[PDB]
RNA sequence: GUCUACGGCCAUACCACCCUGAACGCGCCCGAUCUCGUCUGAUCUCGGAAGCUAAGCAGGGUCGGGCCUGGUUAGUACUUGGAUGGGAGACCGCCUGGGAAUACCGGGUGCUGUAGGCUU
RNA sequence: CAUAGCGACGUCGCUUUUUGAUCCUUCGAUGUCGGCUCUUCCUAUCAUUGUGAAGCAGAAUUCACCAAGCGUUGGAUUGUU
RNA sequence: CCUCCCGUGGAGCAGAAGGGCAAAAGCUCGCUUGAUCUUGAUUUUCAGUACGAAUACAGACCGUGAAAGCGGGGCCUCACGA
RNA sequence: GUUUUAUCCGGUAAAGCGAAUGAUUAGAGGUCUUGGGGCCGAAACGAUCUCAACCUAUUCUCAAACUUUAAAUGGGUAAGAAGCCCGGCUCGCUGGCGUGGAGCCGGGCGUGGAAUGCGAGUGCCUAGUGGGCCACUUUUGGUAAGCAGAACUGGCGCUGCGGGAUGAACCGAACGCCGGGUUAAGGCGCCCGAUGCCGACGCUCAUCAGACCCCAGAAAAGGUGUUGGUUGAUAUAGACAGCAGGACGGUGGCCAUGGAAGUCGGAAUCCGCUAAGGAGUGUGUAACAACUCACCUGCCGAAUCAACUAGCCCUGAAAAUGGAU
């Protein structure tokens, strides 16, 4: 699996049925997913996995966007994830910041990739849920939480370092 | 490097289920084959005599000779690059009917009732058999249900 | 829930190259008419067609097409097999000379039993050559792995609509 | 007059077990597997640590038998001789061959090189795959510390890599330690030496009678 | 509801022990002149009909063993096809389809064909 | 007194100065051992320079580091290496 | 040695191994010579040539058994020669 | 050189060994015997204690030449007009039978009885070849091999072109001579076409950094470098770290002894004082002694500690002409 700029798809499916039962019980998850075609790939792995189902002997009922109720709020967002290392499976919660659920898990999943080399393949995100912020316990996300946050830019880097490519004045990185 | 014997590698092949050796039931004796009837070859190993070759083991043939013991079998046989129709002299304890053949002459009688039935009564009948078509569009109610959530479980070691 | 019809007519495109195909591969390919890369075919789809498509997943990529596809598909690259002939669709008379016994008598009819899979499926559409599409505009992901894994092969079930626009 | 065991790491071959058609076979280096208190009762040692094998490869009967032996010394000098029941998991039943070569200066000494190539049996190796098993030591609950000290010390006689585990079963039987206690009060469980007899709900019942009394 | 004769499938039918068996039957049973076989009328063959269901046999029983069939094990193990996926390797993950077997936990314990009897 | 100096049972490597294994190049030919001569290179350092450690009191020795600048000889026997 | 009980074959079937087999294909008796005279077809190796070996028939003449039947060598896979 | 629908075939992978055949670990419970024997049993081992063998229920681990079970992929056949359904005739075969079987002769039935694709059938003459090699996967021998040998498909040979700097086989793609557009694999500091984007988020400093399939170099083992994560623990009833005290009595506890007195060894871990103290974590004394620790307290006043785990980096890491992301 591939990615970009996630969303998160409440996909619902149930077993085709059968002169077993007439019927068989829905099942929902949120799978985070480039796009609806690779949302609905996941849903059937995950599916296999947990349930004895597969894409052939079931079906695929719903599977719509879950648009952020409130994309307007900072919150702190916790997750839930397992992913397989060079050397074994780890159980892992991570701490983000963001305004969506799925920027979260995208950031989650370039973090992933940032520190531990793991590519989405081997990530399995369990659960992700907005947390108050005396509940998070990553000082890093932590320290966000003032309601007199101030800090300067120290260090500005030019990045318009081609237009002019040749000038005069050196430039200048206090502002 | 490997011989040339007439039951090499035929082990497994030749040899009785678990459980059901010795006599053989008799109503193998009592089949009756016509010629030009569909035929599985097997080959049990409890009767050595009029024994296929390991190479008509489970190939399907048609009957074209009946003897008081054996029927001529007409089966086809791949060599290189090319199938030849071989004939060989089996013992009626190595064959059985083939069911395909029965269940395609069920249809056929049950396609012509249907025939004459329908134009009996006028109106047309759908006789050739379609591949599994796509499912149509239907309605899924959740009986006032919530469908369950479900999430990954965390890993552990085991054993 | 709804469920819709699962989808009946699906455009296949064939997108690797010629080069190194094992037989079974090379034979579904030839059945599906796609003897070239870039290759466009429509299949009526079913249990038997399902399988083939399988069988040659990672050489295509197909997908649902709907009513726009189809027309641009039609209009801008259709040809007749007419006597064994790539011959343009630029005259009504070159269709009903051919599928006129079927009722299709017209670019509009041929169109609605391409779209609706109508009874004479198989002969309008084996009557169209298969459709030679050009490189994909912008460029693919990856024609070396499946669509749901960051790549181009496989089925997509409706961007190949989003595919087709960038190949004709 | 022993190969390096990397020559012999890997499961390259079919099972090649003492047999037959392998005669001549010399013997293991292990002929032990079970050392400690193994006349120890089952409530008497009811945690279990195994060392479980991370690489499928092959495990020579020396390198089974020297890291028997550093595990038995780490666990007599910290628990005691009677404090501790070790189990080997793993039996060196492939036996690995040689084609031996004159090692004179000589080629035309009928070498022959690699004609009739098929070799000599020169070992045994135990076969082990990712998750298996291969050493076990029950104990009391609080010498968790070093069970997993006399593993650890273990480990450096292996060549891959392994993975110390405290099991949730009762010592050495496979019924969960949580579940144990109510199960033998119930007389689902029946002790007998180092294990446990299952009692299932089937069968005559002066089997159940003789149990209740 | 059953039995006898001949069977088909060949344990859901086998094995161990216990209980019951009305009527026909099947048996046990009685005998050795004839037929026929023995070391021995035990078996076999023959001629019977005093007694008996004790046994065979039939039906039932056993938290029975087995066998048959389900659940679990488990979408696990394994596996078709794919990648310029990971890893020093050993090997592993994912995509695309297929998909087991123990232990353990349930249910069941012959069906039936032809011909002929018995059963108020 | 395990680890100043060593290291059984095991186990991971490196090297191509040994000997093998193979037979890819060479059979219209790449002169096949050793010595003599002469130059250069390597470091896995024998000595010397600068150091660290010792079961380094001194003396001698041992272990290790940076380190190949410089040196590493004369003879009896043997075609010898 | 004699007797009873259990005994799915854990024995035996010439030999190597594998398969097969229980009122069998094993053991013991009785009678025998189908291990005989013939023509074709077929299978195995295969080039679909040969040899060898084998399978199913057909025509004689027999053997055995009350008979159905079975038997033209060895229960089958080797034991051979223009 | 395909699927679908029916229908057979198989014994590999897996699994199993409280199922057969072989291999194999450990305890447990019983009671006979040319087991040892057993201490007081000769005397009727008056007795019954141990170890054997045996049996029973379990238990650890296995099989290319084992197997109950048993896949995936795979092999065969069928999916009609040469069929179906009615009559009738022939037979020296078969026979209770007008039986059976085969053949033959008339007649009626097209909804042409899955999908998809394609035009098929057939004969003659015939060259070259009959040294192969390589890659994924399966696989045998071998320590291994750019080694030797098989299976399957593709390729090189016979093949150029784009990429891998370079390269018979890798990746893309196969080729008449050209113009325009667009791509593949691969790329876009400069060589060298293309990021001269105000690209996004992190990780990393190397006094041998690293830098892209095949592929052209590395392991075990470590790091208080840094970054994440898991589990656990302490703390205003004041943690942690620093600085300062106590660290006993019986008891210089018992068996060790030539001194071992807490610390050259073997056993057990007593109690009271309480703030605590192990009849001891180490140094050591010839030995005492003297220190130190874990345990508590004082000052100090807000968080801290431990064990793992895996990313990058570092150590491990040595070769010869001067040199290779
Ligand atoms: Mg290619
Ligand atoms: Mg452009
Ligand atoms: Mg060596
Ligand atoms: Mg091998
Ligand atoms: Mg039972
Ligand atoms: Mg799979
Ligand atoms: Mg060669
Ligand atoms: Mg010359
Ligand atoms: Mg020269
Ligand atoms: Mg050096
Ligand atoms: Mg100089
Ligand atoms: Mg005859
Ligand atoms: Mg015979
Ligand atoms: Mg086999
Ligand atoms: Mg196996
Ligand atoms: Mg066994
Ligand atoms: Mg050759
Ligand atoms: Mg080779
Ligand atoms: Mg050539
Ligand atoms: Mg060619
Ligand atoms: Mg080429
Ligand atoms: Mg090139
Ligand atoms: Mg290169
Ligand atoms: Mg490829
Ligand atoms: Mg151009
Ligand atoms: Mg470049
Ligand atoms: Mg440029
Ligand atoms: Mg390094």
């Amino acid at each position: 699996k591939a990615s970009g700029t996630l969303r998160e798809y409440k996909v619902v499916g149930r077993c085709l049925p059968t002169p077993k039962c007439h019927t068989p019980p829905l099942y929902r998850m949120r799978i985070f997913a480039p796009n609806h075609v690779v949302a609905k790939s996941r849903f059937w792995y995950f599916v296999s996995q947990l349930k004895k189902m597969k894409k052939s002997s079931g079906e695929i009922v719903y599977c719509g966007q879950v648009f952020e109720k409130s994309p307007l709020r900072v919150k702190n967002f916790g997750i839930w994830l397992r992913y397989d290392s060079r050397s074994g499976t780890h159980n892992m919660y991570r701490e983000y910041r963001d305004l969506t659920t799925a920027g979260a898990v995208t950031q989650c999943y370039r973090d992933m990739g940032a520190r531990h080399r793991a590519r989405a393949h081997s990530i399995q995100i369990m659960k992700v849920e907005e947390i108050a912020a005396s509940k998070c316990r990553r000082p890093a996300v932590k320290q966000f939480h003032d309601s007199k946050i101030k800090f300067p830019l120290p260090h500005r880097v030019l990045r318009r370092q081609h237009k002019p490519r040749f000038t005069t004045k050196r430039p200048n990185t206090f502002f | 490097t490997n011989t040339k014997g007439k039951r090499r590698g035929t082990r497994y092949m030749f040899s009785r289920p678990f459980r059901k050796h010795g006599v053989v039931p008799l109503a193998t004796y009592m089949r009756i084959y016509k010629k030009g009837d569909i035929v599985d070859i097997k080959g049990m190993g409890t009767v050595q005599k009029g024994m296929p070759h390991k190479c008509y083991h489970g190939k399907t043939g048609r009957v074209y000779n009946v003897t008081q013991h054996a029927v001529g079998i007409v089966v086809n046989k791949q060599v290189k690059g090319k199938i030849l129709a071989k004939r060989i002299n089996v013992r009626i304890e190595h064959i059985k009917h083939s069911k395909s053949r029965d269940s395609f002459l069920k249809r056929v009688k049950e396609n012509d009732q249907k025939k004459k039935e329908a134009k009996e009564k006028g109106t047309w009948v759908q006789l050739k058999r379609q591949p599994a078509p796509p499912r149509e569009a239907h309605f899924v109610r959740t009986n006032g249900k919530e469908p369950e959530l479900l999430e990954p479980i965390p890993y552990e070691f085991m054993a | 829930f709804y469920v819709p019809a699962e989808p009946k007519l699906a455009f296949v495109i064939r997108i690797r190259g010629i080069n190194g195909v094992s037989p079974k591969v090379r034979k579904v390919l030839q059945l599906l008419r796609l003897r070239q890369i870039f290759n466009g075919t429509f299949v009526k789809l079913n249990k038997a067609s399902i399988n083939m498509l399988r069988i040659v997943e990672p050489y295509i990529a197909w997908g649902y097409p709907n009513l726009k596809s189809v027309n641009e598909l039609i209009y801008k690259r259709g040809y007749g097999k007419i006597n064994k002939k790539r011959i343009a669709l630029t005259d009504n008379a070159l269709i009903a000379r051919s599928l006129g016994k079927y009722g299709i008598i017209c670019m509009e009819d041929l169109i609605h039993e391409i779209y609706t899979v109508g009874k004479r499926f198989k002969e309008a559409n084996n009557f169209l050559w298969p459709f030679k599409l050009s490189s994909p505009r912008g460029g693919m992901k990856k024609k070396t792995t499946h669509f749901v894994e960051g790549g181009d092969a496989g089925n997509r079930e409706d961007q190949i609509n989003r595919l087709i626009r960038r190949m004709n | 007059g022993r190969r390096p065991a990397r020559c012999y790491r890997y499961c390259k071959n079919k099972p090649y077990p003492k047999s037959r058609f392998c005669r001549g076979v010399p013997d293991a280096k292990i002929r032990i597997f079970d050392l400690g208190r193994k006349k120890a009762k089952v409530d008497e040692f009811p945690l279990g640590g195994h060392m479980v094998s991370d690489e499928y490869e092959q495990l020579s009967s020396e390198a089974l038998e020297a890291a028997r032996i550093c595990a038995n010394k780490y666990m007599v000098k910290s628990c005691g001789r009677d404090g501790f029941h070790m189990r080997v998991r793993l039996h060196p039943f492939h036996v690995i061959r040689i084609n031996k070569m004159l090692s004179c200066a000589g080629a035309d000494r009928l070498q022959t090189g690699m004609r009739g190539a098929f070799g000599k049996p020169q070992g045994t190796v135990a076969r082990v795959h990712i998750g298996q098993v291969i050493m076990s030591i029950r104990t009391k609950l609080q010498n968790e510390e070093h069970v997993i000290e006399a593993l650890r010390r273990a480990k450096f006689k292996f060549p891959g890599r392994q993975k110390i585990h405290i099991s949730k079963k009762w010592g050495f039987t496979k019924f969960n330690a949580d579940e144990f206690e109510d199960m033998v009060a119930k007389k689902c469980l029946i002790p007998d030496g180092c294990g446990v007899k299952y009692v299932p709900s089937h069968g005559p019942l002066d089997k159940w009678r003789v149990l209740h009394s």
